[PDB]
This record gives C-alpha cells, structure tokens and sequence, in this order.
C-alpha cells in the first residue's frame, strides 16, 4: 500500500512535469511564392486599362 | 512534322531552359505608362 502511495506521487510528479513542458508554443513563417506563368498570364492586366490615358484627352491643352 | 519535331524531342539539358516557365516570349508585358506631349520652341539669345 505504501509503495502504491509513493509510486503514485512519483508518477502523479512526473505526469505534473510533462504537462507544464506541453505548454511550449510553436511559431510560424510565411513564405512568399511567385505566382505561376498562367495565373501571372490570367492575372495580368490588359493593354486597354494599362496605359488607356494614351488618347485620354491631351497633355498640352485641358479638358 | 516541322516545328513539330524541335518541340517534341525533349531532353534533360532543356530542363534548365524550359522547365517552370517563367516567361512569355509571345506575349509581352507593358509598363506603367503616363501620357505624354512634346513640343520644340525657339530660345530667345541675348547677345550678339
């Protein structure tokens, strides 16, 4: 019975111990891809909206 | 087969130089561009 009782406190120790040292966090970093040949195509913007200002009105007079 | 026999005949020492394109040699990509006008005028020269 007395050994029963001071291997209980020893294990109930040790599991004690191994919750605390559960604790400990972990971290993450993210990590930046460039995007692929297709969706970088798909994704592109196109002539029409990039540099439409060309015949916008002019440079030399107003609007 | 033409073209057709260039592109198919794929090796290993092309890997480095098409694998994971990167680029687009047929379709380009234009800059930021911002509207522009010119005009050439005289400067008047003081002096003789």
């Amino acid at each position: 019975t007395s050994f029963v009782l001071m291997l209980l406190f020893t294990g109930i120790i040790l599991i004690a111990t191994n919750e605390l040292t559960y604790n400990r966090p972990r971290e993450i970093q993210y990590r930046y891809l460039p995007r692929d040949l297709d969706s970088f195509i798909r994704t592109q913007e196109m002539p029409s909206a990039i540099f439409s200002s060309m015949w916008d009105v002019d440079t030399r007079r107003g609007g | 087969a033409g073209g057709l026999s260039q592109l198919v005949a794929y090796g290993a020492q092309d890997v480095y130089l098409t694998g994971n394109p990167q680029i687009t040699f047929f379709k380009t990509v234009y800059r930021r561009y911002t509207n522009f006008a010119i005009e050439s005028i005289q400067q008047t020269i003081n002096g003789s």
